[PDB]
DNA sequence: GGAAGTAGTTACGCCTGGTC
DNA sequence: AACTACTTCC
RNA sequence: GACCAGGCG
């Protein structure tokens, strides 16, 4: 949906770092380098922001009032 | 009873009562349904 | 050449083109344009009991779909308003009458007939051709496929229905009587009728016909067809003079007792016994032209062609006898064909239009009797108007697809659609299910063959009863549409195909079929079968046309009919495939469509028939000059849960397809419509994650927009024995930072149902002085509305819309709707609105947040299963050198017992992805080879064998053995233990034995079956046996007569007890039995016996 | 002795929903 | 349906 | 209450 604010394994905070991660993935650099200039040495932490999908946007349209 | 009413495809509120007007229609766009709106209170949430 | 990734373009532009429900939108938009005229033209116009007054009928036309409100007009109808008002998706359908009175024709008249529900999606739905913007305004998901019906608020989907092909005879040998079988199902206007010959031990031919109580022989059945001339018969049954000499001994016996016209009289004795000849003649003559070969036709001048039809089965069955031919086998798919929604509803609309045809016939001849003919003929408009009656139809229709019920013996063809996940739902709008009974051991109908190559998934089936008889297409597979056959046979015959009636079979001519049915000869018939596939592919021929020919008995088989599973493949001619680079570049580019690629000739579809004649490559490597075709992607050869799974050809079949069958369990974002869509249960995964190792074909459905799961980080060590027998451990701190949670939804509907008379039910706060009151802490959230606020927390049994009802004890009851017994949860939605009839209805949504606990089911896609058997702090989780601690741990002894070497290689390409920054692709045959995963964790400062050095939490120091840690996409599946739990101490029990009440929705008690008496009776417990089955089910007391052994009558009024079969008072004892044993008495004393009973001093 | 007919069975729970 | 076992006409 | 369908072990 929206993106985690804490990794699910050691609980780094990735909530900031994920549009980052997707504009920079998006302007063709290396995703490696992209993910290691963000500090996520773990790959429990990049597993975060490299599967997450942004749901949000696609169920916002629909409202409850 | 004035009740305070949603409509379904539009969000402008509607006022009615239910017992006594036989045909829930929004007056403005012809829409059916509507929505109980969510009262006005404090609600407490544990965030666990 | 090509790269097997260049074909993926071509497979890719393949499903952007056409969705995967095609089958369904493109059956009935076929039943749409032309089915719905059809049957109105098989329908001939009414006739009624009137002088000079018939009617014939116009064109079909289905209108926009609207709803007829109560006390106003036909507004606009839209499917989410469709289906949350509990309204059916329909629209109006308008029928032109044609009056002819006294042989002249009026002006037409239009009147609606009925309603018809409208398929989602479909060319006639409110929702096609429309932008995603459109559909999202309309509080739609983009992503919904349609194909499905909408049938009083709720989702019908039909299932594909594997029928065996009509009007196509197959041999086989009953090994009972040696008598050889050959079977056909002729089928005309929604009738099978099951034409048989026999060919039996004495060398005698029989022939059985449905409505002939006894078999008949041929030759007799043969001449009452109108073949008077005994050599006509020899020579149009066979030339080879083996064959000729079977039909002269077959006939002599038959000519030396029954001739011509002896014929017709003798099947008129057994099929209407009695003295009367002429009936016996009519009902002879009725069962030959209806009941025999149905397909060929019903007037008399096609009982010749019968003729043929049944010498040429007659000549199939003897050279089965020969020994010439194989036996032919029912799970061949050239001999299944699919019934699909379009032919479904053709059917059960002409069961409708006759049942309304019938309705107004009675209405015209009635009104017309009981007034004359003052206005009938005056004004003929009013007459035919008011005779119309149109709710008969679609109350037909719509009973029919509620409840699956289809006209006939079919039960469960339409379905109620699961909406779980997309994985689900597609799965659903993509299944096919056979009508054989799930109890008998049909061994060779639930194994998987050969011709399923493409056309069925391999290994997504369920479990249980319904293995092998319920099963999902490919995702290569192409469902085909009938074109219309009289074109085809002209084609045909223009080719060179001479009919049998000038030019007559022999063994060196060719025989031609035409769907199934015999229609010429014709000499170098590869010849014709290599015209007419080189015209398919020149484009002046359809897609649909499939030809194939077989030169151990000289037959050329052509095939244009409907519901032919068939794959694509890339014609391949002299050992070049016709596909090139530059093809795949203008597909890549937007240049060329699927479409365009099948209409120049280059992917061709065969269905079995067809692919019999083929020798089809499976790499572009491996062709050669000798075959004829290349497979476009042999990983499509699976379905869509089964391409689901990650490196499918490591794993054990048994565990890919537990893995197919649990990925449409999962929990997730299924469709982003949900906030607003009203249905009884529904999940929600808070946080839905890509599959790091993914296939393809997953990103190219679109799985990846509606994810359902999550990747963990797995170690695979034993535990504690917590995760000891396909147990799982878990982090809790995984969980507190929101692994696998979700939420659960369930919405609770309450009517304001209006009696008759004027007695209506009302929506509000009851008074305690109604009857039923419950307490009245239980109406603490409601409004003096009656309806509960939003967003106030609810548990259970109390109660959402407080509603009393009139009054039927013998004040006001009370018929409140409350949340169940074991479910609690926040109120998210309330909405008002109004039935179809008027009354106002109250949908109210509660949302349970479920956190992971013990006892809830996990599954990865390779088919581990398994609950939480312990959940862990992080503190005492084991943690790896790199920091690496597991969200999830699995006991290593059920690795080798299930083989799932692709959950471990699967586990390498997670922590290989999540190092790289790159997803990796775990196609099925093409995806990233072990090896260079390997190679690359090996240069990522990894070990190669994915074993890590980790260390206790526990106790500090590191494990003695490297412990082997990845990253697996686990899914949670909806069997949750919060929806299991059942606990009853003591509840309501049904009248009729006062034994505990069924289910857990209703306090049920559980059932210790006779089993469990048999366990409990091999371990010597007899009081404990009185306990269980006596004391806490039925234990009751009764009085018995002793003189006479019936049941006494005590008299609560006169405080006496007495015998009123004997009139004793002083032989009256206590006994002591179960209700249930009394009832049994009871219906023993029932149908006349006498149940005498004797007591003992104990 | 056939040679057909006829009848009698075909695991145990449990859960969900939907329509009568 | 697919098995058995009778039954029962032959 | 019994019918159907889908699942679970
Ligand atoms: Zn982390
Ligand atoms: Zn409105
Ligand atoms: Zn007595």
């Amino acid at each position: 949906m929206i993106v985690p604010v804490r990794c699910f394994t050691c609980g780094k905070v990735i909530g900031d770092k994920y549009y980052e991660f997707k504009r920079r993935v998006e302007a063709g650099e290396d995703p490696e380098k992209v993910l290691d200039d963000l500090g996520l040495e773990r790959y429990c932490c990049r597993r975060m922001l490299l599967s997450h999908v942004e749901l949000i946007d696609d169920i916002m349209h629909y409202r409850v009032y | 009873v004035e009740a305070v009413y949603r409509c379904f495809k539009c969000g402008r509120e509607v006022k009615l009562d239910l017992s006594i007007t036989r045909d829930l229609r929004c007056p403005y766009c012809g829409s059916k349904i509507l929505y109980k709106p969510r009262p006005k209170v404090p609600r407490r949430v544990k965030a666990i | 050449d090509v790269t097997p990734d260049d074909l993926w373009i071509v497979m890719e532009s393949y499903w952007q083109e056409k969705g995967l429900v095609r089958q369904h939108l493109d059956s009935y938009n076929a039943f749409i344009e032309r089915g719905l005229q059809e049957v109105v033209n098989e329908f001939g116009g009414i006739k009624p009991d009137i002088p000079d007054f018939e009617v014939k009928f116009g064109k079909i036309r289905v209108g926009e779909p609207e709803f007829q409100e109560p006390h106003g007009q036909r507004k606009p109808l839209y499917p989410m308003d469709a289906r949350i008002r509990n309204l059916t998706y329909a629209a109006p359908l308008y029928l032109e009458m044609i009056p002819v009175i006294k042989g002249v024709e009026q002006d037409p008249v239009e009147v609606r007939i009925g309603e018809l529900p409208i398929m989602l999606k479909s060319k006639v739905c409110r929702l096609y051709g429309l932008s995603d913007e459109e559909l999202i305004k309309l509080g739609e998901d983009p992503k919904d496929p349609g194909g499905y019906f909408i049938i009083n608020g709720s989702e019908r989907v039909i299932v594909s229905i594997e029928d065996i092909a009509p009007n196509r005879t197959l041999v086989e040998k009953d090994e009972r009587q040696e008598k050889y079988i050959a079977k056909v199902f002729s089928y005309r206007h929604g009738y099978r009728a099951l034409v048989a010959v026999e060919r039996r031990k004495d060398g005698i031919l029989y022939v059985d016909i449905p409505n002939v109580p006894k078999p008949v022989k041929f030759v007799y059945v043969m001449r009452a067809l109108g073949l008077e001339r005994d050599k006509d018969i020899v020579e149009a049954v066979g030339n080879d003079p083996e064959v000729q000499q079977i039909m002269f001994d077959n006939l002599e016996d038959a000519s030396d007792i029954t001739t011509q016209q002896e014929a017709l009289e003798f099947i008129g004795k057994l099929v209407a016994p009695g003295q009367a000849r002429e009936y016996r003649l009519k009902r002879a003559e009725y069962v030959i032209d209806n009941n025999l070969l149905p397909h060929m036709g019903v007037s008399p001048e096609d009982r010749i062609k019968k003729a043929y039809y049944l010498g040429m089965m007659a000549l199939k069955v003897i050279e089965l006898s020969l020994g010439r031919r194989p036996e032919d086998d029912k799970d061949h798919y050239a001999n299944k064909r699919l019934r699909l929604a379009g032919d479904l509803l053709k059917d059960l609309f002409r069961v409708a239009f006759s049942q309304l045809v019938k309705d107004i016939q009675y209405q015209m001849t009635k009104t017309y009797q009981r007034k004359g003919d003052k206005y009938t003929f005056g004004n003929i408009h009013r007459f035919i108007r008011n005779s119309i009656r149109p709710d008969v139809l679609t109350e037909r229709i719509e009973h029919a697809l509620a409840t699956g019920a289809w006209p006939g013996g079919r039960t469960g063809v339409s379905q109620l659609l699961d909406r779980t996940n997309y994985m689900s739902t597609l799965s659903h709008l993509r299944r096919v299910t056979s009508p054989l009974d799930r109890e008998q051991p049909h061994f060779e109908a639930r194994d998987l063959h050969g011709t399923h190559w493409g056309r069925i998934c391999p290994t997504e089936t369920p479990e249980g009863p319904n293995c092998g008889l319920v099963k999902n297409l490919a995702l290569m597979a192409q469902i085909t549409t009938a074109v219309p056959e009289e074109e085809i046979r002209e084609y045909l015959m223009s080719l060179g195909i001479v009919p049998i009636e000038v030019r007559r079979p022999d063994p060196t001519l060719w025989r031609v079929y035409l769907n199934g049915v015999l229609i010429g000869t014709i000499e170098d018939g590869k010849a014709l079968v290599q015209r007419i596939r080189q015209d398919r592919r020149s484009g002046k021929i359809s897609d649909v046309i499939n030809v194939a020919y077989y030169e151990d008995v000289k037959e050329v088989y052509v095939n244009s009919d409907d519901g032919r599973v068939r794959r694509p493949l890339i014609i391949v001619e002299n050992g070049v495939p016709k596909l090139t680079k530059e093809h795949v570049q203008a597909v890549k580019e937007g240049r060329l469509k699927w479409s365009d690629l099948i209409k120049m000739g280059i992917i061709e579809y065969l269905d079995a028939e067809e692919e019999e004649n083929a020798y089809v490559a499976m790499w572009p490597w491996e062709v050669t000059e000798e075959h004829t075709h290349l497979e476009l992607m042999p990983a499509a050869i699976l379905g869509l849960p089964a391409s689901l799974v990650p490196y499918p050809e490591h794993n054990a079949a048994p565990r890919n397809t537990y893995g197919a069958g649990m990925a449409k369990q999962s929990l997730g974002l299924g469709w982003a419509n949900f906030r607003i869509r009203v249905d009884t249960r529904g999940h929600l995964l808070h946080y839905p994650q890509i599959p790091l190792v993914n296939s393809r074909i997953m990103k190219a459905v679109g799985y990846e927009d509606r994810p359902a799961g999550q990747n963990f980080v797995v170690a695979v060590l034993a535990y504690q024995g917590y995760n000891m027998e396909d147990a799982i451990i878990i982090n809790k701190a995984s969980i507190e930072r929101g692994l696998a949670r979700s939420t659960f939804f369930r919405t609770y509907e309450a009517e304001e149902k209006k009696y008759l008379g004027g007695q209506t039910d009302k929506f509000e706060i009851p008074d305690p002085t109604v009857r039923g009151y419950r307490g009245e802490k239980y109406y603490r959230n409601l409004d003096e509305d009656g309806l509960i606020f939003p967003e106030s927390k609810v548990e259970g049994k109390d109660v959402l819309v407080g509603r009393t009802s009139p009054p039927r004890f013998l004040e006001r009851r009370e018929t409140s709707v409350a949340v169940r017994p074991s479910e609690k949860g926040v109120v998210d939605k309330v909405i008002i609105t109004e039935t179809g009839d008027g009354t106002k209805l109250v949908k109210v949504t509660v949302r349970d947040l479920r956190i992971p606990e013990l006892g809830d089911k996990f599954a990865s896609r390779h088919g581990q299963k398994g609950v939480i058997g312990l959940i862990v702090p992080q503190e005492d989780m084991p943690w790896t050198e790199s920091g690496i601690v597991p969200d999830l741990i699995v006991n290593p002894h059920g690795i080798p017992s299930r083989m799932t070497v692709g959950q471990l290689i699967e586990a390498i390409g997670g922590k290989v992805a999540s190092l790289k920054g790159r997803r990796v692709d775990g196609t099925a045959f093409i995806g990233e080879p072990e090896e260079k995963l390997r190679k690359e964790l090996e240069e990522l400062g990894f070990k190669h064998t994915g074993r890590e050095i980790m260390y206790d939490g526990i106790t500090g120091k590191r494990l003695e053995a490297d412990i082997f840690i990845g990253v697996i996409y686990y899914q949670r599946l909806h069997h949750m233990v919060a929806d299991k739990i059942h606990a009853r101490s003591r509840g309501p029990v049904q009248v009729l034995t006062k034994q505990p009440t069924e289910g857990r929705a209703r306090e049920g008690g559980l059932r210790f079956g006779e089993m469990e008496r048999d366990v409990l009776v091999g371990h010597g417990a007899a009081m404990l046996l009185i306990e269980r089955l006596l004391e806490e089910s039925d234990k009751t007391e009764v009085w018995v007569c002793e003189n006479c052994g019936h049941i006494a009558l005590e008299d609560k009024r006169r405080r006496r007890v007495y015998c009123p079969v004997c009139g004793e008072e002083e032989r009256i004892s206590k006994v002591e039995m179960s209700y249930a044993f009394k009832l049994l008495l009871d219906e023993l004393k029932a149908m006349v016996i006498r149940p005498k009973l004797n007591l003992s001093e104990r």
